[PDB]
RNA sequence: UUCAUCUAGACAGCCGGACGGUGGCCAUGGAAGUCGGAAUCCGCUAAGGAGUGUGUAACAACUCACCGGCCGAAUGAACUA
RNA sequence: GCUUGGGCAGUCAAGCGCGACAUUGCUAUACCGAAGCAGAAUUCGGUAAUGUUACCGCAAUAGUAAUUGAACUUAGUACGAGAGGAACAGUUCAUUCGGAUAAUUGGUUUUUGCGGCUGUCUAUCAGGCAUUGCCGCGAAGCUACAUCCGCUGGAUUAUGGCUGAACGCCUCUAAGUCAGAAUCCAUGCUAGAACGCGGUGAU
């Protein structure tokens, strides 16, 4: 538990293979889950009100 | 030389073994770890005998013999005998104490010489071939270790104690820990002529005096 | 933060809330070590890194939130016993949402002070960075400005001028203390690599069966016979007993005077 | 139960079986003092694995840390196989096995 | 399902692409990182490069 | 208690049927799956224990089993089974040309007032050159892709006055249901032996009625994965000359077994206890599967065997210690 | 339904340009558009926010908005049923 | 067609002097996704008669179960400045519950059993009477402080992916597709429709 360990053993090593084209994908594929999520889910109305909200 | 070494998690390695210049007792078990622990400096250049007294892991424990000759206490059941028998060659004198008792690592610590108890002595002197003669120890075995080239005795042992028993002994005798502290010297570690086995929780000055009393280097 | 904290804290649900809430708060203020009572080294060293006067007002703030909501708590047709409750929910949230910049300045520290570089007090001590890497940090043997500063609470130097750094600085910059070295090299006199350890050392404590033959070792020997163990009783070649226990069945038998 | 050990305590207070540890306190500065203990003797024969009905005098037991460091330096009275195997730590202060 | 050659690279070969492009997906997610940190942690396979044989 | 054994009714029928048989094997040469016995007295039996790493490694450990008589079981026909979408059906079936007395007097009820009419026309049938017979055995070979094989125990060598087989199917695991139907015709009117079906270690189930407690017991229950301690015969020296004692004698409990007659043909000991008591009917089936762990692995090492009187209490082995414990008795001289 | 672009080349996808005072002023342990505070200019060119983001203790490297080239007809933003 | 989580005063202003999101003063287990998750630990979200007679058989249908923890080994290894410390898999045990049994042990009770004996009698020979004789020992039965065992294949919620339009980008999704839950169905187990069925011995 030194000042800065996990940003170091990224620097020194680098991040994972596919950590860009997963994020892009996840990215991607929250545009899709937000429809879903108002097409579906007290939680329902909880988050049509966050997205009325945003 | 001296070694570091576990059984099943566990660092009171004499509880469970008992070493010898010729041969080695330990408990049964799977534990490749057990074995490697004599394995590793020597390889197979002395027999190891994975054997139980009375159906118990505390052989150890139960056990009080030398390189000439072994002994066990009366609760051990007669196939245990014959399967020690069968495990030692006919040099290694194996004979049952018939008094009634049953710890004898915990009461009898000897080496190849020399043998401190708390008749009987007879018996012994002859089976290890050894003079029978510590600090009003309730039990010596439990808290003391001997070998040829030296001994290790618990912490509280008087100084006059130490002094007489290395006369008696020809030999120096150190007090110390084992097991980082644990005072129960005879449970954490057993040692030959050649080979110490100790726990992982002994540390570096433990095994530091461990090594200079029987004086390896 | 506030706002998440609020809404898990109300979605499991009167005065269950208020004691989640002063459990939380508790965990907050306990699990936090109290900047001005730790130690005075790592009081000190806590005070040049982070804001104390932040520290002590989020502190103070938290636990002034936690005592209003206790007290509302204690304090607190259809519609009329109802219109209670929402009430003093909604007060209990309005409280809670004023804690937004006291939270939002303990979340940058509970994260640093997970991973400190910290030590005990009684632990004994140009690109000092290698050196520090080489030697070993725990070798156990047999804002910036001011947390650099409080180490007064050992020196290197270099004999070349590595770095751009002058060496007239590196004088300057000395005023135990013990001085390793990698009219110009006259000034240095003004003070006035285990080995260095080794030396300062000083101050530091100062501060598998066989048989008799191979032959028959099939052999597995029951142990009973008709159901006694005669296994202690198989002595090699007993001679003598076999005729003087084995005669006697013809021997005194005849006579058989046993009526 | 009777302490199984030279600590001189007069006896042992508060199913379990030998070999179990359960808080424990010393009924006769140690008065209602809890502290794990181990029984040795029951003073009863159960089936054992082994075929042999073992039996005991008296019941009987230790008081240690949870760990099981015993207390005193040695055991009084016989101490049960399978408690003694079980711990290390009494076997080293047992003396005698039932 | 798709041929298996050869650096520490594999190289997947086959005429149809969703066998080979499944037998790659298989062996990177059969290498789960279970309660474990993601960015830490970068041990396993991943799909690196795509093209055609010739 | 468990809704899975429930409604809680006596049963219907004394002798438990089998409601699976093991999974067909189409390489495996054709052999037996189940075999019956009944169920005599109980003991206790102590070995070493070779499980690695265990409590009891290398050492003795003990515990009680079960003996079930299991008498040489001859077969009287064969019964195939076809696939339907209503279930499997039976098509044909052929019988042997003689049956056992026994087996006669199953189908009767008033054996000893009836004119024993038993098979006269179906065994006269057999008189003719095979062709008849023969045609069914080949309609059989056509159809009929599971096969089974009827059987029925020796009840006049068990020490029982039912002196009444009972019968039973046997299915056949083998493959080319031809060669089933073939190796079938060439054993009608014979008898198997117990070692053809079961050996020592093997694991099998055990279906019986529990015992009837005066509702309470009286019904059909299961215990799968019983090991089989030893496979009893009766053409073998004495069965208690086991390889770690070596010396003969019979396994029986001197005096006799408890409400049982003595034991001397071929049996079966299990570990547990079987559901029922004795002079039960138990079917012997090979756990339907096979069932991979160092439980059904591991081997038994008999040291030793308990076969000392039990009616009541009984402390010696053979008769001939009975009088050595107490010294020379005056019936003895 | 109301507006914007539209054969003076509609939306989209790739390539190129994406600058000079300059690293604006203050802040500097090093922060040069992107750890921070306050204005936001001229020169321009078909096109540069003293900078919308990723990133380094600072440069480095990519970038969208802004245009050009390869492209070819309708496209885009907001509202009503 | 009940129902489920701040008042006062001011700025708001898509629309219709009222009016939206913000805003100013008081008053269990298991499996997945995220966290500065270095390891462990932890936090947040999601899933949950019938022809008579006797035997051998099929199964429409109803019920269903296992369960909690501990040890070697992976290990004192990856991890980490040290403190501390993984998991998968291969093994060994114990606790709860359930189907059964009495082989040892044991509470047990009409062996209403065995040697002696009490008040006493035709006195040891024989125990008569003592609603049930007593002492010590002790069968059968109830029955546990007694013992055996307690299963494997698909389809799936959430979740992570492949190919790939809507929208010439893109996308786990729209057409298709792989893995995957203490979830479903199957294997097994218990009963076998007085009114479901097949074969066989007998006139």
């Amino acid at each position: 538990p030194q000042n800065d360990y996990i940003e170091r053993h990224i620097k020194q090593h680098g991040k994972r293979l596919d950590h860009e084209e997963r994020k892009r994908k996840r990215e991607a594929r929250e545009s899709h889950k937000i429809s879903e999520r108002a097409q579906k889910l007290w939680k329902g109305k909880q988050f049509a009100k966050k997205r009325y909200a945003e | 030389m001296a070694t570091r070494t576990q059984f099943e998690n566990s660092n009171e390695i004499g509880v469970f073994s008992k070493l010898t210049n010729t041969y080695c007792l330990v408990a049964v078990g799977g534990s490749e770890n057990f074995y490697s622990a004599f394995e590793a400096e020597l390889g197979d250049a002395i027999p190891i005998v994975h054997t139980t007294i009375a159906g118990t892991r505390i052989i150890g424990r139960m056990t009080a013999g030398n390189r000439r000759g072994l002994l066990v206490p009366t609760q051990t059941t007669d196939q245990e005998l014959q399967h020690l028998r069968n495990s030692l060659p006919d040099s290694v004198k194996i004979q049952r104490v018939e008094e009634r008792l049953s710890a004898l690592g915990n009461v009898i610590c000897c080496n190849d010489y020399v043998a401190l108890v708390h008749e009987t002595e007879e018996l012994i002197s002859d089976v290890l071939g050894v003079e029978v003669f510590i600090s009003g120890n309730i039990l010596v075995g439990s808290y003391c270790s001997l070998s040829n080239q030296g001994g290790l005795v618990h912490p509280q042992t008087s100084v006059q104690d130490q002094e007489e028993l290395s006369s008696l002994l020809q030999v120096p005798l150190v007090a110390g820990t084992v097991n980082r502290g644990s005072s129960v010297v005879g449970a954490g570690m057993v040692v030959n002529d050649y080979l110490a086995v100790t726990g992982l929780d002994t540390t570096a000055p433990e095994l530091s005096v461990i090594e200079s009393i029987f004086r390896l280097q | 933060p506030a706002n998440d904290l609020l809404d898990i804290v109300l979605n499991r649900t009167v005065k269950y809330t208020g004691e989640g809430f002063v459990e939380k708060f508790e965990d907050i203020l306990k699990g936090f070590p109290n900047i001005n009572d730790v130690h005075p080294f790592h009081r000190d060293l806590m005070d040049t890194l982070y804001e104390k006067n932040h520290y002590k007002i989020s502190l103070a703030a938290i636990s002034r939130a936690k005592s209003l909501v206790e007290q509302v708590a204690r304090d607190y047709s259809l519609f009329q016993c109802k219109q209670l409750k929402r009430a003093a929910l909604g007060r209990m949230a309005t409280i809670v949402k004023k804690l937004r910049d006291p939270l939002a300045y303990l979340e940058q520290v509970r994260q640093h002070i997970g991973r400190l570089p910290s030590i005990d007090p009684n632990t004994r001590t140009v690109g000092k960075s290698s050196f520090l890497r080489c030697i070993t940090g725990h070798f156990d043997y047999k804002n910036i400005e001011m947390q650099s500063i409080y180490a007064i609470a050992l020196y290197f130097m270099d004999l070349s001028e590595q770095c751009g750094f002058t060496i007239e600085a590196q004088v300057k910059l000395f005023h135990s203390v013990m001085v390793v070295i990698n009219e110009r090299a006259q000034l240095l006199e003004s003070v006035k690599v285990m080995e260095v350890r080794n030396k300062a050392c000083e101050k530091l404590l100062a501060s598998k069966y066989l048989l008799e033959d191979d032959e028959w070792k099939n052999d597995i020997m029951p142990e009973i016979l008709d159901g006694k163990n005669v296994y202690d009783f198989l002595d090699p070649e007993i001679a003598a007993k076999l005729q003087a226990l084995e005669e006697e069945e013809e021997k005194l038998e005849n006579e058989g005077f046993y009526n | 139960m009777n302490c199984a050990d030279n600590s001189g305590a007069r006896n042992l207070y508060i199913a379990a079986s030998l070999g179990d540890m359960v808080m424990a306190t010393v009924k006769k500065e140690l008065r209602k003092k809890v502290m794990p203990a181990i029984v040795v003797r029951q003073a009863k024969s159960w089936r054992r694995r082994d075929g042999v009905f073992l039996y005991f005098e008296d019941n009987a037991g230790v008081i240690a840390n949870p760990k099981g460091e015993m207390k005193g330096s040695a055991i009084t009275g016989p101490v049960g196989k399978e408690c003694a195997d079980l711990w290390p730590r009494v076997a080293s202060n047992s003396g005698v096995v039932v | 399902r798709v041929t298996i050659e050869f650096k520490d690279e594999i190289v997947l070969s086959g005429n149809s692409v969703e066998d080979v492009s499944q037998n790659a997906a298989d062996l990177q997610q059969i290498c789960r990182v279970r309660n474990k940190d993601i960015r830490k942690f970068l041990d396993g396979i991943y799909v690196s490069h795509k093209g055609f044989i010739t | 208690g468990h809704l899975g054994f429930l409604p809680r009714k006596r049963a219907a029928s004394i002798r438990a049927r089998v409601k699976a048989f093991p999974k067909d094997d189409r390489s495996k040469p054709v052999a037996l799956t189940s075999f019956l016995g009944y169920k005599a007295g109980m003991t206790t039996i102590v070995r070493d224990l070779d499980r690695p790493g265990s409590k009891f490694h290398k050492r003795e450990v003990v515990e009680a089993v079960t003996v079930v008589d299991t008498p040489p079981v001859v077969v009287v026909g064969v019964v195939g089974y076809v696939e339907t979408p209503r279930g499997l059906r039976s098509l044909t079936t052929v019988w042997a040309e003689h049956l056992s007395d026994e087996v006669k007097r199953r189908f009767y009820k008033n054996w000893y007032k009836s004119k024993k009419k038993a098979f006269t026309k179906y065994s006269a049938k057999y008189a003719q050159d095979g062709a008849g017979i023969e045609r069914e055995l080949a309609r059989i070979k056509k159809y009929a892709s599971v096969v089974r094989v009827l059987v029925h125990t020796q009840i006049r060598k068990t020490p029982l006055a039912q002196k009444k087989a009972h019968l039973a199917e046997i299915q056949l695991n083998g493959g080319s249901i031809s060669e089933k139907v073939d190796w079938a015709r060439e054993h009608f009117e014979k008898t198997v032996a117990v070692d053809s079906v079961f050996e020592q270690n093997e694991m099998i189930d055990a279906i019986a009625v529990t015992k009837g407690h005066g509702q309470r017991g009286y019904h059909s229950r299961t215990s799968i994965n019983h090991k089989i301690y030893r496979v009893g015969k009766g053409d073998d020296e004495a069965n208690g000359a086991t390889s770690f004692d070596r010396t003969k004698k019979t396994i029986t409990p001197m005096g006799g077994f408890v409400h049982y007659g003595e034991i001397k043909n071929d049996f079966i000991m299990v570990k547990g206890c079987i559901p029922g008591n004795r002079k039960r009917i138990v079917t012997l089936r090979k756990s339907l599967y096979t069932n991979t762990s160092r439980k059904a692995l591991e081997e038994v090492s008999l040291k030793w065997i308990d076969t000392a009187s039990k009616f009541g209490k009984g402390r010696f082995q053979t008769p001939a210690e009975k009088h050595a414990f107490m010294g020379t008795l005056k019936k003895d001289l």
